[PDB]
């Protein structure tokens, strides 16, 4: 308001700073800026301030957006449309606001493209703008950006033209172009010799306007025909304009060269229309000679008027760009002889003192986009010019053209890259790598095929270049990040040596280091980090982890780089990367052994913490808490893999004590367990007696006193490294206590039982190559005994493998196991009766070719195993699994084995199908047998004869299991169970005639002791949980806490239903575990709500966990086992809790703080009432637990009166009082109405 | 429940009070023309649906006259005539939407009066281009209350005949009486709208008045002057106003026939005969009242209308042959002369039309 | 069917055009309290649990127009207490619908521009209801205006005796620990929350923030070494304002012997790289020509920040 030239222009800056802060005050500046734009519309004076207020127009160019009030913008927009209507003060504006008005009209039309909905008024303002713009085209004085924004609006008018469906007619801008189509000819032909030079220069851009429009639009058929009329009649006007250029060639030789450059820009305009398809270069090749008529200097110098009109036309660099346009028009004209000779005439000039480098870009596009020579020789003709360009000291001049030359290749396999890369990066390490940084970035776009075999200099250039990219250090981030797109085209072998050269560069980065290169090397580590999807690069990421160990080491910018590298490791972490953490941890442990080697300093108090702090960092970089021991399982094995001369022994004697209660004799047991002491030794000659002396330094080695089964487990761990490297070391492993080679086979059968422990090792973790080694161990097992006796459990252990990943190498290994089945069962194929079902089981999930060959190996065995009795016959049902390959012909050979090796027959066939239907070995086999039963039922009109008077049972048993195995479903078996019943009759009930609860009635008797069969409850329940697989580690480690809960001899060994799970229990019978900590953190009234107010998934189990937190003062014997279950059920299944939950309330309400029996009661009522899925599932639990109490009271009250030790039993009768008193808190309608609400109803 | 939608009527008036506080802003209303453009944002968006919606401002309520009230706010001050053009895009769009609301189901009646308020407030060509729009979009097959809004279309054209040469009255001379033959018709307000249509006949001048009238319309108006007292009732001030408008409308041919006397007149004395007696049906009835002091003005109105009829008494006799009658209107003319000589003595008024009527009735 | 938002824009368009006309701002409570019946008293029934105008249709957002009416005419105490017993009727009770997210923001933004305008105390009781009605899993815009919500209240929550400041000592950057924000505006929501963090002296920061949501802001800032570009024109200034947070940590951790950072040397790691990039924020080209505000970001807001780089080297040195 108080707006001087000194005041308002100074006020503009803080206003710009207010704009720089944010936008969107309470709309007051929208009143002010529209007044200020009106003040700018008032502005024609204050000449210093007129440009100084245009500094606000920079902010007004900055504050153009689509995030303002639709009123306050569009009000000022039409006010701008009035300001642009009588924009003579803008048409006579000085310099910057005149430039900013074109920014403002851009700021109009860009923000006009946003959505504020003043629909036709904007189009009325558009016609108000374009008539002002055609007047601005009429009032042509200097500019082109004012035309370009109008051309941006004309492109917007083209966007208005070709929006939905309109054929580029009745367009007022094209009518203004049609008004320009005479006004240009008015400025060309008649009465125009006074001021129409810049008007022609406008008409140049005006012709270029609709030309660039015709290049812009996504065009079509004859809807786009009048969009081709943007130039078609104008081509004759361009033919007039070329004749007018000849009239413009009749210049007075006085400073018209810029207009001639504008005429060249006019010439380039129709060339740019000709640069796209389409419309007749036979017209344009004439103008190409007129384009050639610009210079035509060195060869011809033809006339004197054709000399002086070329001398001033040559100035200064845009004429060489017009020669580069004369390349481009010749690149459009397809007159390659006229192109290359003019390119030779361009090669005749080719120096220009600055301007040839701009002229050489399209000259490098001349012979290339045409591909007028051999596409490998075309590189060298450019490279010979690039040799001159490297000789030119092309400080970004031709280096941009060299950056343009990269994608300009467009036909080269590998070797053209090998020559041309010498020219670029060798200059880049010298100077001017800023443009080469774009060129290296251009290479990531250009690398779609390069570096096939002779890449050992190509990547050696780039690894030198990325090292040289640290010399400016801004391209250091650019270089391999572009190659992060581009180094996918690589193997690992020569890349490792390149990575070794990169390590040599990293060593050079480590050598040439003060603090700057290391930061770039951190980025170069980071650029190597995002360069993933290669194991050698993951080993280079392990070298980057060794650099992260170095980032643990140098600690200045390196610890600053470390977590960022760990974030880069997290950026490399497309999973939880414990896989690569297997062996590479030992490399960092070797770096820790190097840190044990870097422990010569007398820091026995300090380095005992500091190397542990070094061990703390990478483990915290591995982002874990309990990994102090879980990583130590391999790290002590890496300390076992350490030679441990003197520096590692006392380190391990202190670090294990820092790890656990693991003194040098106590952790010698932890060095004996595991036998990776002996197993990961595997380096026979020197270190073994030194390690035994180190074991004498650890445990006073009595090495005969060692666990042979753990050594047999180490023999499994040996045969991992198949085979002779194991088998040589196996002998010394055998001859340690007593054993020998290929021996002992019965101990190898225990090692085959330990192969089931290796299958237990295959159960939880994967390390998938161990199964391939297990097949080699199976090949070694055929080398051991060729034991078909093992093949009962071994094939079952192979069965338990078979879908650990469905990794296709295991399919080859299962074929090898089938070859082992062809090996161990060669004399009999006796187990191949039931292994055919396993062969049916395995080849069910096959979807592979050699599995069909493994099925053809069974069809080989249809000869080779001497196809036989019902081993060969009764497998014919499930055998028909796919019939895709000539497996079908083997199935036809099996149909031969179903017929040639082979009513009441149907009643036998149904009875055959009956045991088949209730088999459900494979779900698909049951689904096949049901599908077999469907067409078997399509043999009806005899089944109705079997439906006589009362319907002749075993038609019943057929129906009986057709319901009984339709108990719930498998997914296709559900709809397969449809054709079970409904294909047959209703069978009214006409012959539908006729011990689960005896366990369930003894389950409350099992609830009584929690000792008798709670074992058979809990352990077998965790056995179902044992195939959580694995996810999480605690879900595995529950079982070891259940092994910590394991106790209680031979009756549990009598409970070995899955004796492999008892073997998995025996596997778990060693490993200590269970560090999952807990507390109360009570919030008990909230817990009374968070029985249901926590989010209902395992929240009742969490309420059970809070009940387990409440389960302190209850019968401490298995309360810890319940607390061991509290470790489990926190991660374990909802079902796993359910087998604890009754006994919990049996435990808790023995005696617990009678006012908090109310809290138990508080769980009950609140879960029912205020809620009503996840509720209703949780309800059934609450039912079920109360039902135990009843029966448990019945077990009590029987024994209360079956007594004639009755003293505490009277206290237990007092408990039986109090528990029944606890039942008298609920009863029962409360429960019953909720059951009516529930899943429903009978309870 | 606290209150019904009468609270919304208490809110819509309060929204009209928000429009009145907007009308209590200031002088010249480019910002309200922008609010008329903000209305035109809504007004273009109504028929943009073209499916089961309406002009939502008119579809908001009925008594809420914000379309007039913002136009009343747009009557802040003249700057300059694009405010009288900016709502033109708001005008014809909702008018075509009201034309897209054809046959007037339940919401299209109130549109034309909003358009009439838009016609009366400010149109430079915002009525004339609307008249150019209504030339392309008009349907006149009207009904009872729709006869009033058709006269609101007749209210526009004379108001549009104002500027400098009236600028579209010759274009309005195209819009002639070809649909106006729907008199002997709807009720007293519609007869007052027919008197407004007669005020439109007291308009559309010598470009079309020498064509359209032809003295067979005034006789049809003499049938309407019979109809206004008889075809309905309760027109005590209304037919008095309808006569007072006809007192202007019969005197609308004053300088017209006294320029070159074209006038197309076939029955040039039938309408003057029964209406002058119908004057005595009220004015000699007011001379049967014969009061000196006015009641407040309703006595003063019809007496000034009788003083206007005194000019009409001087009118037909000065040119046409008086006392050439056949019926007892000549016997009522003596009763009109009884009404004259009463009111001539009771005039104390302009002596020119007094003494002329003293020789006209006598 | 095609007049949803444009015809709804005409209310404030009428309101602001007359606001941009003429004299004093008693019209801010004149037409508004007239029009206050149209939504809030139109929602006054509260049919349990649903107001009469709010929970029927989505067009109950004339409170944003009332916020626009609050933004209409700015003098000097009028419409706020004129809506005071209306908002104590309506907006006090018809704001804890616990989802509300259709203009739950503009419901608070009505109170925000109210608290932005003038006053001390009537909204200071309303912030207790915002202290009552809060969420940690709000919508991305509902979290966004929430950052503005205590921000507009912070001026009287630092009036003289800070009057509401310790009411959110547990509803502090705990609310900023509703992490994993959305795209760069929701990143800028933290930058406005950083802009909101300028008051409230540093006695008990460990219970309230512990620089841990600021570590989560540093987690954004450790990304911000290369997280943004050309909204870095916002974000590097937000990084320059993140440089104030270390200077704020310099006035807290290097105030008296805390150092405040346990698992945050990893967080201060790339912050030190951002401290390396602090003076090196406007150092790409660095020409001698400046239109209005270009080179002053890493010059003048790095004058204090290179000191704050040395004051990022004060509790834990360089």
């Amino acid at each position: 308001h108080a707006v001087e030239w000194p005041v308002v222009m100074s006020r503009f800056l803080s206003q710009l700073d207010e704009h720089m802060g944010y936008l969107q005050s309470a709309p007051l500046q929208l009143m002010s800026m529209q007044n200020l734009e009106f003040i700018e519309v008032t502005l024609l004076m204050v000449l210093t301030r007129i440009i100084a207020i245009v500094f606000f127009r920079r902010q007004e160019l900055l504050l153009w957006q689509i995030g303002c009030v639709l009123l306050e913008y569009g009000s000022p927009k039409i006010k701008s449309l009035a300001i642009s209507f009588l924009t003579e003060l803008f048409q006579l504006g000085g310099l910057p606001a005149q430039p900013a008005s074109t920014f403002f009209s851009s700021f109009l039309e860009l923000l006009k493209h946003l959505v504020e909905m003043d629909t036709d008024q904007l189009k009325l303002y558009e016609e108000p703008l374009s008539k002002l713009i055609k007047t601005l085209f009429p009032f042509e004085a200097e500019a082109y950006r004012n035309i370009e924004p109008v051309y941006l609006n004309m492109l917007l008018e083209k966007l208005c033209v070709m929006f939905e469906d309109g054929v580029l007619m009745r367009l007022k801008s094209d009518l203004l172009k049609a008004a320009l189509c005479h006004l240009l000819q008015y400025f060309l032909k008649f009465v125009p010799a006074g001021y129409e030079s810049a008007l022609q220069v406008r008409k140049v851009y005006v012709r270029n306007i609709c030309k660039a429009l015709l290049d812009v639009l996504g065009i079509e058929v004859d809807a786009e025909y009048l969009l081709g009329p943007l130039y078609a009649a104008l081509k004759m006007e361009s033919m007039e304009i070329i004749e007018e250029i000849q009239c413009q060639t009749q210049q007075e030789n006085l400073s018209s060269n810029s207009d001639g450059i504008s005429p060249k820009r006019r010439r380039l305009s129709s060339s740019l229309n000709p640069s796209k398809r389409a419309p007749k270069q036979t017209e344009e090749i004439k103008h190409v000679d007129m384009n050639q008529k610009s210079i035509l200097w060195s060869a011809l110098k033809q006339k004197a008027e054709s000399l002086q009109i070329s001398l001033e036309y040559s100035g200064l660099k845009n004429p060489v760009i017009e020669m580069l346009e004369g390349i481009a028009v010749v690149l459009q004209l397809t007159a390659l002889c006229t192109v290359h000779c003019s390119h030779q005439n361009m090669n005749c000039r080719t120096f220009k003192d600055c301007q040839h480098k701009s002229k050489k870009k399209p000259s490098v596009v001349i012979t290339w986009m045409s591909l007028d020579f051999y596409t490998k020789v075309l590189k060298s003709c450019r490279s010979l010019l690039e040799s001159v360009q490297k000789l030119d000291l092309e400080a970004t001049i031709d280096k941009v053209v060299k950056i343009y030359d990269a994608l300009i290749y467009m036909q080269v396999n590998s070797s053209f890259e090998d020559h041309i890369l010498e020219d670029l990066c060798g200059m880049l390490s010298l100077p001017w790598i800023y443009s080469h940084s774009d060129d290296g970035c251009l290479k990531l776009t250009t690398f779609a095929a390069n570096l096939l075999t002779l890449s050992c200099r190509i990547s050696d250039s780039y690894s030198p270049q990325a090292q040289s990219r640290c010399v400016f250090l801004l391209t250091l981030f650019p270089r391999r990040i572009f190659l992060e797109w581009r180094t996918a085209v690589y193997n690992w072998a020569l890349q490792s040596s390149h990575e070794v050269i990169r390590a040599s560069c990293v060593s050079g980065f480590f050598i040439l280091l003060q603090q700057q290169n290391s930061c770039n090397r951190v980025p170069k580590i980071l650029i190597d980090k995002v360069k993933d999807d290669s194991d050698i690069v993951k080993k280079e990421f392990a070298s980057i982890l060794g650099q992260l160990v170095c980032t643990l080491h140098g600690m200045f910018y390196l610890t600053s780089s470390l977590t960022e590298p760990f974030s880069e490791h997290g950026h490399v972490d497309l999973f939880c990367r414990n896989l690569k953490a297997t062996s590479q941890h030992e490399c960092s442990s070797s770096q820790l052994k190097a840190s044990v080697c870097k422990p010569f300093l007398f820091l026995l108090k300090k380095k005992i913490p500091s190397p542990v702090k070094l061990a703390f960092i990478d483990n915290l970089h591995h982002l874990c808490k309990h990994l102090d021991f879980r990583e130590d399982e391999t790290d002590v094995k890496a300390v076992l893999g350490t030679l441990l001369n003197l520096m590692e022994d006392p380190d391990k004697d202190v670090r294990v004590a820092f790890s656990g209660n693991i003194k040098h004799i106590l952790e010698s047991l932890d060095s004996e367990d595991g036998f990776i002491k002996e197993l990961f030794v595997l380096r026979m000659k020197e270190a073994y007696t030194h390690a035994q002396i180190s074991r004498n330094n650890e445990l006073k080695d009595t090495l005969i006193l060692t666990t042979g089964d753990i050594g047999r487990a180490a023999k499994g761990d040996l045969v991992p490294f198949a085979l002779l490297h194991l088998l040589h070391c196996l002998l010394s492993k055998s001859a340690s206590v007593s054993g020998a080679a290929y021996t002992e086979i019965r101990a190898l059968v225990a090692a085959k039982s330990v192969k089931l422990q290796s299958f237990f090792s295959q159960y939880k973790k994967p390390i998938c190559q161990f199964l391939v080694e297990s097949l080699h161990s199976s090949q070694m097992t055929a080398l051991p005994n060729t034991p078909c006796q093992n093949a009962d459990v071994r094939k079952q252990d192979v069965a338990h493998q078979r879908e650990m990943a469905l990794n296709t190498l295991s399919e080859i290994a299962n074929v090898f196991d089938f070859p082992d089945l062809n090996r161990f069962l060669t004399r009999t194929l006796q187990v191949l009766l039931p292994d055919l079902a396993a062969k049916a089981s395995p080849a069910a999930s096959a979807l592979i070719r050699t599995l069909g060959k493994q099925l053809n190996v069974n069809r080989r065995e249809i000869l080779i195993n001497n196809f036989k009795y019902i081993f060969s016959h009764l497998v014919c049902s499930c055998s028909k699994d796919e019939l895709e390959r000539a497996l079908h012909y083997l199935k036809n050979e099996t149909e031969i084995e179903l017929g040639s090796l082979l009513a009441s027959s149907d009643d036998p066939y149904q009875g055959p199908r009956d045991i088949i239907s209730p088999e459900l070995m494979a779900d698909y086999l049951q689904p096949k047998l049901l599908g077999i039963l469907a067409f078997f039922n399509m043999q009806l009109l005899s089944s109705s004869v079997g439906i006589e008077d009362k319907k002749m049972a075993l038609n019943s048993l057929m129906s009986l299991m057709k319901l009984m195995g339709p108990k719930h479903v498998s997914s296709v078996r559900v709809k397969m169970m449809t054709t079970l019943r409904t294909g047959l009759r209703f069978k009214d009930d006409f012959p539908e005639l006729c011990f689960v609860t005896g366990v369930e009635d003894s389950s409350f008797a099992y609830g009584l002791l929690m000792e008798l069969t709670r074992a058979y409850l809990a352990y077998a329940d965790n056995s179902r949980a044992q195939d959580s697989a694995a996810y999480a580690i605690q879900e595995l480690l529950s079982i070891y806490d259940c092994r910590e809960m394991e106790t209680n001899g031979p009756g549990h060994q009598l409970w070995r239903r899955f004796p492999e799970h008892v073997r998995e229990i025996l596997e778990p019978h060693l490993n200590t575990r269970y560090k999952s900590s807990q507390k109360s953190t009570d919030w008990s009234g909230v817990k009374k709500p968070i029985y249901l107010s926590k989010l209902g998934s395992n929240f009742a189990e969490w309420s059970a966990s809070w009940a387990g937190y409440l389960i302190t003062k209850v019968r401490h014997d298995l309360a810890s086992k319940i607390f061991t279950c509290c470790s489990i059920m926190m991660k374990h299944d909802f079902k796993v809790t359910i087998y604890l939950l009754p006994h919990i309330l049996v435990y808790v309400l023995l005696g617990c703080n009678q006012e908090d029996q109310q809290e138990v009661y508080a769980e009950i009522m609140a879960v029912l009432k205020h809620d009503d899925d996840l509720c209703q599932l949780s309800t059934q639990t609450v039912f079920s637990m109360l039902d135990h109490l009843t029966q448990w009271a019945r077990h009590k009250f029987q024994a209360l009166k079956a007594e004639k030790d009755s003293m505490v039993s009277t206290v237990d009768y007092e408990d039986y009082q109090s528990v029944t008193r606890f039942l008298d808190l609920i009863p029962q309608d409360t429960l019953a109405v909720a059951s009516f609400r529930s899943k429903a109803y009978t309870r | 429940m606290a209150g019904t939608s009468a609270p919304g009527s208490k809110r819509r008036s309060e929204p009209p009070a928000p429009r009145p506080g907007p009308p209590p802003g200031t002088g010249h209303p480019p910002s309200k023309r922008a609010r008329g453009f903000s209305a035109a944002a809504a007004p273009d968006p109504d028929d943009p649906f073209g499916a089961h919606g309406d002009f939502t401002a008119d579809d908001l309520e009925e008594l809420d006259t914000l379309a007039s009230q913002a136009l009343s706010q747009c009557p802040a001050a003249a700057r300059d005539v694009s405010s009288d053009h900016k709502v033109h895009r708001l005008l014809d769009g909702m008018s075509k939407n009201p034309s897209g609301k054809n046959r007037e189901t339940v919401p299209i009646k109130d549109n034309f009066e909003l358009e009439v308020l838009q016609a009366q407030y400010k149109e430079l060509k915002e009525k004339m281009k609307v008249m150019e729009e209504e030339v392309l979009i008009k349907n006149g097959e009207i009904k009872i209350l729709r006869d009033s809004l058709h006269q609101t279309e007749s209210v526009l054209e004379e108001q549009r005949r104002s500027h400098f040469l009236l600028e579209q009255e010759k274009t309005q001379a195209l819009s002639d009486k070809e649909k106006e033959f729907s008199k002997k018709l709807q009720s007293l307000q519609s007869e007052l709208q027919f008197k407004d249509a007669e005020m439109n006949e007291l308009r559309t001048k010598l470009q079309t008045s020498e064509r359209a009238n032809k003295l067979a319309a005034p006789s049809v108006s003499h049938v309407s002057p019979r109809k206004n007292p008889s075809v309905v009732i309760k027109p005590e001030a209304c037919s008095p106003q309808f006569g007072k408008t006809s007192f202007p409308t019969k005197e609308s041919f004053s300088a017209n026939m006294s320029l070159p006397h074209p006038c197309q007149t076939e029955s040039g004395y039938k309408p003057l005969v029964g209406r002058e007696d119908s004057k005595p049906h009220s004015l000699r009835g007011d001379s049967i009242k014969q009061e000196e002091a006015q009641k407040s003005f309703v006595d003063s109105w019809r007496q000034r209308s009788n003083t206007q009829g005194s000019i009409l008494i001087n009118l037909l006799l000065k040119q046409p042959l008086i006392p050439g009658s056949s019926l007892s209107l000549c016997h009522l003319l003596s009763s009109s002369s009884e009404s004259p000589a009463g009111t001539p003595l009771q005039p104390p008024g302009f002596g020119s039309t007094l003494a002329g009527m003293s020789g006209l009735r006598t």
